[PDB]
């Protein structure tokens, strides 16, 4: 019988690596893609700075990262331990958006 | 003739800039006039800043068994440290990421 | 030329990942799409102030530091990128 | 040909230089203490000027500059700053 | 039988009372009583003008209706309908404080 | 002349009449202490800012404008008692 | 043989003092110079902003049989607009109350 | 007799009778018009600032206040200020 | 050698740049335009003049043109162009 872990397990050991870790954790082409296409709906022809998209991706990290905690706060304080949406919606309400 | 120019800053003992911060206040638009003790009083700021938090940043990278200074740890130093955290609890710094934290019912057993 | 469909592009694994940074163990699967909204939202409001700030710098091409500007008067400051 | 381009590597290095003699530092992270530095410059300058527009002050002097940090800095890294400060002025003041 | 109402029933009429005045809510003299007990700890003989009071009051219940107002969207996110001491420091939390 | 106990002053009918106007539908007995240390906290807080004001304004009398100061700081600014 | 002192926000048209505003800005500490169309583009926008936000308070006092404005009808008038929300996020009003609003599972069957 | 304080009551009083002649005002919320309008001009004051830093242009002009309003005041209101603003500033081209 | 006929395509084009400087316009539309407003100028003249048969006076004033407008222009449009001629007669007012 192969090995397997149980749930939860595994992914508290890529918690503790992706806490650990310092990287991006998108990938950067499609970033790029998509910050020029939304950029396409505001002005025409935009060029972009390699080390603006950057900042831009560690801006929309670090905001993911603290939504994220948030929710995690508000799901176990609702004696739970899977997240779902309404708790992004509490985070972010609660937050001022 | 004159006399031998002498910084400022070896006036304050300082290794901020006396005059390149008086001249950033006097350009920065912030009052018609300045005092003379005014920016020597905040270079000697900034500089107890910059002395912590290089502190530190140092001690934490001793912890890492890392000659050079990372972002990583500096991320540590700001986060780890409650003062200087309800300082910056807005900053963002890159490619530092958070604390290792979890919560404790997220834990087995 | 024209891009369509990038809101996409941030794929679901990626999602997970930063779920783990933010200390997430367990992750809903109706979770993605609104977070791909609010991803979308965000940068939006940031990319819109970027454009204003580049625009009134006459440049077609946005910087780096209109971009920190644009994140530190949307109260969500970045450093190292020549602030 | 170039402009030349403002930076505090050389003094942020002297000081480390003064805290650990034996410590290195990476560009990303004299990348944020540009930042980190300019930032609260300008958090302590632009407090300072609002001060001075308060009391009707058209001069900014240390005492405003001591009043925006104790306001500003949290805990006793006011009282610290304070403590520097007050040092710097008086042997600025004795030279 | 004297008349009795339903628990809640007086709470709600509270509700829609206490939500369409604007008159105050905190007895403004031990009010005032804390405020000079606060100030003498930080420097002493200090003396209020009545205004100063004042906004210190109408700030003071803005902050906390905006805490409860995030406390009932919290709890009712916590599937509950009564407040407990953990939902305000994750309130607090979430806003940072 | 000093005072040692005004925390209570905020009564718990005060924080009852404060919750109503929050909405709130049931309060815990366990509240009002926790909104009493909250409320000094935040009191504390806006008032060690009104007191810089006030010392560096030369001045021994707290005014209304330092406070709206104080709380503006915060980014908590309170309309109407300006000027 | 001066010509008759006519004034600027009769100039612009618009309500607003335009050399007030300006002098405001000139010692206002923003700039060593300024344009002239700046505090008329200033005093425009202002006026454009007390405009809007007064037609919604005049409404809000003659929907409660009102004559006179209350700062209830202000909290009412800015509270009710979500944009103004987006405007106003943080902004206390003294004496304002809050919006009547219950949350659904509060109220009885 | 007092020295003068300068305020905005009047004005808005002038710009009320226009978009309502009949209704009446209390003093309370007239100061709070004039705290309205001291926070929207310093907050439009500091970005105009901000931005002449920015672009190191050492004048305040009409087109990066607009950039600011643009920034600051969200959408339909910063659309409409702006039609309103540039009538205006058209409006004084022309005397 | 010509003779002119007068039209409203200056005002119209002037106006539409005002209201959006980056839109066009067709020949056809701007005379669809001129019907317009020649239409709307005969209304509210015949209404004027009846309501000046009506009282007796021989003199038009800008008063029964405002109750003309209240006449054919219902409630929303009424009011709000009650509300720019207003302000526009008192700008010419003091002009």
């Amino acid at each position: 019988k192969p090995h397997r872990y149980r749930p939860g397990t595994v992914a508290l050991r890529e918690i503790r690596r992706y806490q650990k870790s310092t990287e991006l954790l998108i990938r950067k082409l499609p970033f790029q893609r998509l910050v020029r296409e939304i950029a396409q709906d505001f002005k025409t022809d935009l060029r972009f700075q390699s080390s603006a998209v950057m900042a831009l991706q560690e801006a929309s990290e670090a905001y993911l990262v603290g939504l994220f905690e948030d929710t995690n706060l508000a799901a176990i304080h609702a004696k739970r331990v899977t997240i779902m949406p309404k708790d992004i919606q509490l985070a972010r309400r609660i937050r001022g958006e | 003739a004159r006399a031998k120019a002498k910084t400022r800053s070896s006036r304050a003992g300082l290794q901020f800039p006396v005059g390149r911060v008086h001249r950033l206040l006097r350009k920065g638009n912030y009052s018609e006039r300045v005092g003379a003790g005014a920016p020597v009083y905040l270079a000697a700021v900034l500089e107890y800043l910059t002395a912590e938090i290089l502190e530190l940043a140092g001690n934490a990278a001793r912890d890492n068994k890392k000659t050079r200074i990372i972002p990583r740890h500096l991320q540590l130093a700001i986060r780890n440290d409650e003062e200087l955290n309800k300082l910056l609890g807005r900053v963002t710094i890159a490619q530092g990421g958070v604390l290792p934290n979890i919560q404790a019912v997220l834990l087995p057993k | 030329k024209v891009l369509r469909d990038n809101i996409q592009g941030i794929t679901k694994p990626a999602i997970r990942r930063l779920a783990r940074r933010g200390g997430v163990k367990r992750i809903s699967g109706l979770i993605y799409e609104e977070t791909r909204g609010v991803l979308k939202v965000f940068l939006e409001n940031v990319i819109r102030d970027a454009v204003t700030y580049t625009e009134h710098a006459k440049r077609k091409t946005v910087t780096a530091m209109d971009v920190v500007y644009a994140l530190k008067r949307q109260g969500r400051t970045l450093y190292g990128f020549g602030g | 040909k170039r402009s030349r381009k403002e930076s505090y590597s050389v003094y942020v290095y002297k000081v480390l230089k003064q805290v650990h003699p034996d410590t290195g530092i990476s560009s990303k992270a004299m990348g944020i203490m540009n930042s980190f530095v300019n930032d609260i410059f300008e958090r302590i300058a632009g407090e300072a000027s609002r001060l001075a527009h308060y009391n009707k002050r058209s001069t900014i002097t240390s005492r405003e500059i001591q009043t925006a940090v104790r306001l500003l800095l949290p805990g006793e890294l006011a009282k610290h700053a304070v403590s520097e400060g007050t040092k710097a002025v008086t042997k600025y003041t004795s030279a």
